[PDB]
């Protein structure tokens, strides 16, 4: 039961009590994935308009 | 400002659409001339979803009235709220469609569809952010069925990223005008399978049985049938018209209700249905709302399984007791809810009740039992088509027998798709 | 109308409990994967405790205590008794045991040499939880070779109490039900699973008293009592005629003491008092009695079977005090009171 | 002094953020018009409250906050609310139509069209900072914007602010108040793509907040207003060390250092006590021992789970009110001899304790009673993986039938992202089991 690193100030205090010792993707790659998804949306809509044209 | 454009086509579509606007105009305090005379700011909060605001604080319904005959739309213009509609939004011909899907879809209707799309375009161009469209029509006739589905196809071509919603009245030999209604309905159902996101299946068989068996009307009229439809249409659109968190727009409703794109055909239900001053408790509302006798599709839900359910309660009631009764129905009959869609029942409460009721409950179910409706239509179709009976009315308009065969196969495929998820 | 699910088809106890719940007309059985249940008769292995108590408007109850395996495993029980101050290594009703794969090899041989030099009886027994594999010997070098799963080696009770006529070994099974309020209910009916062969202190038939071993390796099965099962009425009558004492005085007081000690020890770790779901569980305690009428705890079973003559009484009692106490409809137990 | 920027995404993030900044103003004595009488350095300063508030020459204290929603009705509440004067219009970003409870719609379709605008408005706040610490990001798991756009924003923030720390306050979905059947999908899709971009995430299960409001506040049917007032108290407990003088959790980096030894396991469990109804005219004030003991009751956790069947990696106690270190250690010594508190072998069995003498502030007219002392425990338990187990199971049920999947593919998302996100949750669920058993 050890209390260590006690720091006191006007608005409170802090300390530590020990009970027992122990035993990213780039901007380009993000734009590619966003543009790939938009292209798949464009392809699905183009197929829909083709189907409606038939 | 999430606007909806309303379209009503044909005799049934315009008579049911006219009553719908009469009902919700009253709920929002809009008088027959477009002036607001309400007493609650909840009425005007989401008023722009269905109404345009004109000069002089007038509210104009965002509604487009379509028919190939002038007769029924003249009766609308002469009706109670006939003067509230935008006069330029009356689009009609003179030939009619003779209860013929081919005339509505291919010959008579094609001549008129462009002037309808011109009006749709004018309404859309003045929308801050258009959600989509709702269409009221029957499937058994010619204009609403044939031209209505042609309209839906051309609307999807011009607004491919907007939601399409329909109230579709299904024919029944009990309440029938002509023998060709199964032909017209079968041709239309495939259009709806492809080109709508949400379809409320309103079965004239169910509406008749409810008027006769429950409401004790030995001789129901079309007006009596339309009273049930008006009350159902007001209930299912409450989440769109009033402030709320659940299914507040058409797209969120579709995301909550449609797990597979083709299975978007809903059984609507309403409670109470009284033949009248007695107060209805929350347990009574919940039991009746789920009762098959309160369903508008004439399908037994115990014959299938619920994919998703939307429940809406209207009036001043205990929301805690609402949750208790809703959880009570699910926990006492959990075999009728598919286990592979957790928490598929969603409940919404609105404080403003319908006219003449302290409280009410509206049911919207995506059940696999709806296949009984399509099986019914498929049998009546096949009974005539196997002998090519009455086909000359359609081949005379340019159609081929192969198109009927493909419509037959498409609806039997739809029935089979419901059957695979029931198991 | 309450709802329940069944997830252990091989449980004879809860197959009878489920049968009784249906016979009341107020309980409905759902599919095994339906989450909208009031009661789960769960599986023995990997019960999804983390998915319980998250269904709105459903009071959910399960027939197993999460964490009770610490009491119902060979190595876990030995570790729990040694390391818990409530039980301590000075525990007098549990045989001196050691865990052999931390590991206790050098500690086991430490006291083993103290018995060989001191002329005392130095017979031990090795066992584990992966058995039907048990070895009994007086040489520690032979016990460790049989192990080469985790095994435990404890002191074999060389001086057991022997029933006469027969000069035969036995063991006592007690059924204990702990409800959702952590009330400890001891079933008034126990069973003695007796060996049918005479105890030879110089073959494992007369040393292991299991009901499956006496029916497959013993030639005197069913001779003295039906199925090598003596119930409390006959056993108490024997103690009065032979030893001039009762079952309650000589044995049952120690049994109730041991049951309370084990279950109160793990109560803080497994209690569902302030939990979002509730638990109960039926336990099977196995005891040994030596010639001095001293009771020793052997093991605790977490999924026990019952005696055929007692299935009806006990299972109904499970429904009464464990299930209907939480879900009321429209004593055979001895309540071991505690704090 | 180093500044922190708060970002609120979707309805849940915005309304919770609105509740937090209301509480911050009451705690720091900032009036709704932005004026702060106790602040004597007009138009500048590097006090502890300046980490969250900038200052104009007129003396207004402006939150370092950005509000983002794909629908204007929720942020318009901020524009016409009580604290409308705090924010300038550049901080409130709205779109026309929302993400319709669809991760793919918020991440790909709509997110692509609004991400540059959000980053630009964030750049405006970062340009006011002399030493930006990083970001606190408030959002829901289940909403299309809160799940989909947040994960895109967290990716770009890692690109544009690589050295800055990012903390999350995430609303875990609960069907008792949820508005969508596909929320398990969105929760797992957004956790997968955000996992490598968040340094420390505080999950709040709406089920736990709901039941705490019913049980302790006697609210029969709690509303979002009830839930958010309670959530803003927990959030304030967590961020108080950044806004007041102190030595524990004084910068965002210290949250990771004190609570997250393994970077993937960065979901500390929060437990708060006491929660007392304001309708009680006189309630007996709980002691340090009693509120500290309540930190180990499942009924007070932000996520319902059983820490007894797990292991601790770290544990912070954040006290506010009349608390001295003597009573804290006496309470801890008693709790050690009663509770099942197992730490992992490669971590010290201890408690980092922080005490702020100012007792908790409650919103006047609210449901929470003023108390003399309160505590929030931040413990990193493997037991919080139970929430991942529940979520992953519901995902497995729907995805086995591909239910609702077409809504996501229809927005340009590939079906493989579902399984890829699920396999990540499987690895995460396996990491907890290796650490905790
Ligand atoms: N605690 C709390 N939860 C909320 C609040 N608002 C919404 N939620 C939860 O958030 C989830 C829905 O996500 P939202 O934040 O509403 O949706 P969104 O982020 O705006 O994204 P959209 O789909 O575009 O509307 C549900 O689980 C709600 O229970 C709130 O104010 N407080
Ligand atoms: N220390 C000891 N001294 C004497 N006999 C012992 C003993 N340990 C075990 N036994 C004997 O071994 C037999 C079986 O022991 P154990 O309980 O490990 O088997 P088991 O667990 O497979 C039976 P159950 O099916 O009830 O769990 C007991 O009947 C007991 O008589
Ligand atoms: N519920 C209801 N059904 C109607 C009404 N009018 C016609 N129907 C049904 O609609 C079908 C006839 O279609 P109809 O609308 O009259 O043809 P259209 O004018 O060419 O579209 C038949 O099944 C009728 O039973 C009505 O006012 N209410
Ligand atoms: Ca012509
Ligand atoms: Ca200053
Ligand atoms: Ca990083
Ligand atoms: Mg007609
Ligand atoms: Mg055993
Ligand atoms: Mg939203």
């Amino acid at each position: 039961m050890e209390v260590i690193e006690l720091n006191k100030c006007t608005s409170g205090q802090s300390f530590e009590v020990i009970l027992k010792p122990p035993s990213d993707p780039s901007l380009e790659e993000i734009q590619k994935k966003l543009e790939a998804a938009e292209e798949r949306r464009k392809y699905q809509e183009a197929e829909l308009l083709k189907h409606l044209a038939e | 400002m999430r606007e909806i454009v309303h379209i009503q086509a044909g005799q049934c579509g315009n008579q049911i659409g006219a009553k719908f606007w009469e009902v919700i105009s009253d709920e929002h305090g809009i008088d027959p001339t477009g002036s607001y005379h309400g007493d609650s700011d909840l009425q005007l909060e989401r008023i722009n979803v269905y109404y345009n605001e004109a000069t002089g604080n007038k509210y104009v319904p965002r509604a487009i009235l379509v028919d190939l005959e002038p007769g029924t739309m003249d009766s609308v213009r002469s009706g109670p709220f006939g003067q509230i509609f935008r006069p330029d939004n009356f689009v009609f011909g003179q030939s009619g469609a003779g209860n013929n899907w081919a005339k509505g879809h291919y010959t008579e209707g094609a001549e008129l569809v462009d002037s309808v799309l011109d009006v749709v375009r004018k309404e859309s161009e003045s929308c801050d952010c258009l959600q989509g469209f709702q269409l009221t029509h029957s499937l058994g006739g010619g204009t609403g069925s044939g031209m209505g589905t042609l309209l839906i196809s051309k609307i999807r071509e011009e607004y491919p990223d907007r939601i399409m919603n329909t109230f579709s009245v299904m024919p029944s030999p009990k309440v029938s005008d002509t023998v060709v209604e199964p032909y017209n309905a079968t041709l239309s159902v495939h259009q709806l399978v492809e080109n709508t996101d949400e379809t409320y299946c309103i079965d004239n068989e169910a509406l008749y049985d409810i008027c006769f068996r429950t409401l004790k009307l030995t001789t129901p009229t079309y007006g009596d049938l339309n009273h049930l439809v008006s009350a159902t249409m007001s209930g299912v659109t409450t989440c769109l018209r009033f402030p709320g968190q659940l299914n507040a727009d058409l797209r969120k409703l579709a995301v909550n209700m449609v797990p597979f794109p083709r299975l978007h055909f809903f059984m609507p239900g309403f409670a109470p249905l009284t033949s009248q001053y007695r107060a209805l408790t929350v347990p009574e509302l919940t039991q009746q709302m789920f009762d098959s006798k309160n369903m508008m599709a004439a399908c037994d839900p115990r014959h299938g399984r619920y994919l998703t359910v939307a429940a809406i309660f209207r009036g001043r009631m205990s929301m805690k007791e609402v949750d208790e009764q809703m959880l009570n129905v699910q926990n006492k009959n959990s075999s009728y809810f598919v286990e592979w869609i957790p928490n598929n029942v969603k409940t919404a409460v609105c404080d403003i009740p319908p006219r003449g009721l302290k409280m009410s409950a509206t049911f919207i179910g995506n059940s696999t039992a709806i296949q009984e409706l399509f099986k019914r239509i498929s049998e009546q179709f096949t009974a005539m088509f196997r002998r090519k009976a009455f086909l000359h009315w359609y081949t005379g308009e340019g159609m081929d027998e192969m198109e009927f065969t493909e419509a037959e196969s498409n609806m039997n495929d739809l029935v089979s798709e419901y059957q695979q998820y029931q198991d | 109308m309450y709802t329940f699910v069944v997830r252990d088809e091989n449980s004879s106890v809860y197959a009878e409990v489920s049968r009784l719940l249906l016979a009341t007309g107020q309980w409905k059985r759902l599919r095994k994967d339906n989450p909208r249940f009031n009661l789960m008769l769960g599986e023995r292995n990997r019960l999804p405790f983390g998915r319980l108590g998250h269904e709105p408007g459903l009071v959910q109850l399960v027939n197993y205590y999460r964490g009770a395996d610490k009491l119902c495993r060979k190595a876990s029980l030995v570790k729990l008794i040694k390391t818990s101050p409530e039980l301590s290594e000075s525990c007098t009703w549990f045989p001196e045991s050691y865990v052999i794969y931390t590991d206790e090899r050098e500690v086991f041989l430490a006291a083993y040499n103290r018995r060989r030099e001191g002329r005392e009886g130095n017979v031990w027994i090795a066992k584990s939880s992966a058995g039907a594999g048990i070895l009994i010997s007086s040489e520690a070098s032979e016990l460790l070779d049989f192990i080469d799963q985790v095994h435990v080696i404890q002191k074999y009770l060389e001086k057991p109490l022997l029933l006469e006529p027969g000069h035969r070994k036995f063991d006592i099974r007690s059924w204990v039900l702990v409800d959702h309020l952590y009330n400890i209910y001891l079933y008034r009916e126990g069973v003695l699973r007796t060996s049918s062969e005479p105890y030879n202190s110089a073959d494992k038939t007369c040393h292991l008293t299991n009901h499956c071993i006496q029916k497959e390796y013993s030639k005197n099965y069913g001779r003295y009592e039906e199925g090598n099962e003596m119930f409390f009425e006959e056993f108490n009558q024997y103690l009065m005629d032979a030893l001039n004492t009762t079952l309650e005085n000589s044995i049952l007081l120690q049994i109730k003491h041991i049951i309370r000690s084990c279950l109160m020890c793990i109560e803080p770790a497994i209690s569902t008092k302030h939990l979002h779901y509730q638990s109960f569980q039926l336990f099977g305690f196995d005891f040994m009695v030596d010639e001095e009428l001293k009771v020793w705890l052997i093991e605790v079973n977490g999924a026990p079977a019952c005696a055929q003559k007692l299935y009806a009484e006990l299972c109904q009692g499970i429904v009464d005090v464990a299930i209907s106490s939480v879900f009321p409809l429209a004593s055979i137990f001895i309540k071991l009171h505690h704090h | 002094m180093r500044e922190c920027i708060s970002i609120h995404v979707g309805q849940a993030g915005v309304q919770i953020g609105n509740a937090c900044w209301e509480l911050y103003c009451l705690e720091h004595g900032i009036q709704p018009d932005g004026q702060m009488p106790s602040d004597k350095t007009i138009g500048g300063g590097d006090d502890s409250f300046n980490t969250f508030f900038s200052e104009t020459g007129a003396g207004k204290h402006v939150p370092r906050a950005v509000f983002v929603d794909l629908e204007p009705t929720v942020i318009d509440e901020v524009r016409t609310g009580t604290y409308r004067q705090l924010f300038h219009p550049e901080q409130l970003i709205t779109g026309k139509e929302d993400a319709a409870n669809n991760y793919a719609r918020g991440h790909y379709t709509i997110g692509k069209e609004i991400i540059d605008l959000v980053l630009d408005r964030i750049r405006k706040l970062a340009d006011q900072c002399t030493g930006l610490q990083g970001f606190l990001v408030f959002h829901s798991f289940g909403g299309g914007t809160g799940s989909g756009f947040t994960s895109l924003l967290m990716e770009r923030l890692s690109v544009d602010y690589g050295k800055k720390s990012k903390l999350e306050f995430s609303i875990y979905p609960a069907p008792q108040v949820s508005t969508a059947v596909v929320e398990p999908y969105n929760s797992i899709l957004t956790t997968h793509t955000t996992l490598e971009h968040s340094d420390c995430a505080f999950m709040v299960d709406n089920e736990a907040i709901y039941d705490i409001c019913r049980r302790n506040l006697d609210i029969e049917r709690p509303t979002y207003t009830n839930l958010n007032r309670l959530i803003s108290q927990i959030v304030s407990s967590i961020t108080a060390s950044l806004r007041f003088d102190g030595a524990l959790n004084v910068d965002l980096t210290e949250f990771q250092t004190n609570l997250v030894p393994y970077p993937r396991i960065h979901f500390p469990l929060a437990t708060y006590a006491p929660v007392i109804s304001a309708e009680k005219a006189y309630h007996e004030q709980l002691s340090v021992a009693e509120i500290t003991n309540a930190c180990f009751e499942p009924a007070n956790q932000m996520v319902k789970c059983d820490p007894r069947h797990g292991k601790y990696m770290a544990c912070c106690l954040l006290y506010r009110g009349d608390v001295v270190p003597k009573d804290v250690n006496a309470a801890i010594a008693t709790i050690k001899t009663k509770r099942s508190i197992q730490f992992v072998d490669w971590c010290p069995t201890g408690f980092k304790v922080g005490i702020n003498y100012q007792p908790p502030t409650v919103v006047p007219g609210g449901d929470l009673a003023k108390v003399q002392r309160a505590v929030c425990m931040l413990s990193n338990t493997t037991a919080i993986a139970e929430a991942w187990a529940r979520l992953d199971h519901k995902f497995d049920l729907m995805y086995a039938k591909r239910a609702f999947v077409h809504w996501y593919v229809g927005e340009g998302m590939e079906e493989g992202e579902f399984s890829e996100a699920r396999e990540d949750m499987a690895a995460l669920e396996k990491d907890y089991e290796e650490v905790g058993v």
